């Protein structure tokens, strides 16, 4: 399931901002 | 009238924009309690103000780290904009000051915690729950954009839940007053509009795309475009094929198709009819915009209140000393702060 794929991913924690 | 409300809001903002408050407190006026978050050039700490006994969230930025990360102008933007704005869903900057080593922004403390935390824990929000939070963002962007401000980092991590269950927007580090186009690559991978990724000039429409991402994430429990690495996330956004959970209502999918629209002539918020395209959409048919602004609407979720000073709705972070050098660092770079 898509939920399962998300939960198994490395981006379920707080996400850092990016910039150049 | 929205128009006349916004007109007077602009007069209020302009006065503070053109004559920014400066040096309105000192570090030794606050007791430091606990770190509530950490970023690349700074952290946020719970503090108590001795004279009032009020609790605040104090953002501490290391000037030398700001310079290394090329965030000087962005930091000047953040403080200058925050001291000038006033809206029910924006967290208030109470004081600002600097010392030899650091810049300080003291904000109202929001003990209920981040939407991020509650969202991940609970899993997903029901459509009415999501709609209630989205409404507040729609009115917030309507306010900010009217002042020529772009916000540029909408995400659950930046949205705090107050004691009445309403949203407070935090972190103005990428917020900018700009008429016309701008070019900086900034934001958070999952939330970036294709224009940003493709390195075009862009405008306030990148905030309305970000709203599409937020609504999807609240209602689904995961974002529309995810992968393990940012480069893979960017590939997905630029294709822009979105798949909606089967549980998404017809109206929700149609709102999101119009927010998550690669084509700027068709993206809602950007068009001739402005925010009203969003405000008058079927998904928002039940929303009383006045009552939301007025905070008369009953919130779907009220945070557990364990008192003043309580940090239980926040995660724990490693504590680290607030070091102040005996020499002034970066005096010229931050002169106007
Ligand atoms: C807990 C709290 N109560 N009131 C406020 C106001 C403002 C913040 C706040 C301000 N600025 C940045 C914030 O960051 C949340 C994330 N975007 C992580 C982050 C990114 N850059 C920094 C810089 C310094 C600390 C945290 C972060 C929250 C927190 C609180």
């Amino acid at each position: 399931t898509t939920y399962a794929d998300f939960i198994a991913s490395g981006r379920t924690g707080r996400r850092n901002a990016i910039h150049d | 009238s929205v128009k006349e409300f916004l007109a007077k809001a602009k007069e209020d903002f302009l006065k503070k924009w053109e004559n920014p408050a400066q040096n309105t407190a000192h570090l030794d006026q606050f007791e430091r309690i606990k770190t509530l978050g950490t970023g690349s050039f700074g952290r946020v700490m719970l503090v108590k103000h001795m004279e009032t006994g009020n609790h605040y969230a104090m953002k501490i930025l290391d000037k030398q780290k700001v310079v290394k990360l090329k965030q000087i102008e962005h930091t000047l933007n953040e403080k200058r904009i925050l001291q000038a704005v006033n809206f029910p869903f924006l967290v208030k900057l109470e004081f600002s000051f600097k010392d030899n080593s650091n810049l300080y922004m003291v904000m109202e403390y929001v003990p209920g915690g981040e939407m991020f935390s509650h969202l991940r824990r609970i899993g997903r929000f029901s459509e009415p729950h999501a709609r209630f939070y989205a409404a507040q963002i729609v009115l917030t962007f309507e306010y900010l954009h009217s002042l020529d401000l772009i916000y540029r980092d909408l995400k659950p991590e930046n949205l705090l839940i107050d004691q009445q269950g309403y949203i407070q927007v935090t972190d103005f580090g990428f917020a900018k007053r700009v008429k016309g186009r701008t070019w900086t690559l900034c934001g958070t991978p999952e939330y970036l509009a294709p224009e940003i990724i493709l390195s075009k000039g862009y405008n306030k429409a990148v905030d309305w795309w970000a709203l599409g991402v937020l609504i999807y994430e609240m209602a689904a429990g995961y974002p529309p475009f995810f992968a393990d690495q940012p480069i893979q996330i960017y590939e997905k956004i630029v294709s822009g094929k979105v798949r909606f959970p089967s549980h998404f209502s017809s109206d929700l999918k149609d709102l999101l198709r119009n927010l998550l629209q690669v084509d700027l002539t068709k993206r809602f918020g950007n068009l001739k009819n402005g925010v009203n395209d969003i405000k008058n959409h079927k998904w928002f048919a039940t929303t009383d915009w006045i009552a939301i602004y007025q905070r008369k609407v009953e919130a779907p979720f009220i945070p557990k209140f364990k008192g003043p000073g309580d940090t239980s709705n926040f995660d724990d972070y490693e504590e680290e000393e607030i070091r102040v050098s005996i020499n002034e660092k970066c005096g010229k770079e931050f002169s106007e702060f």
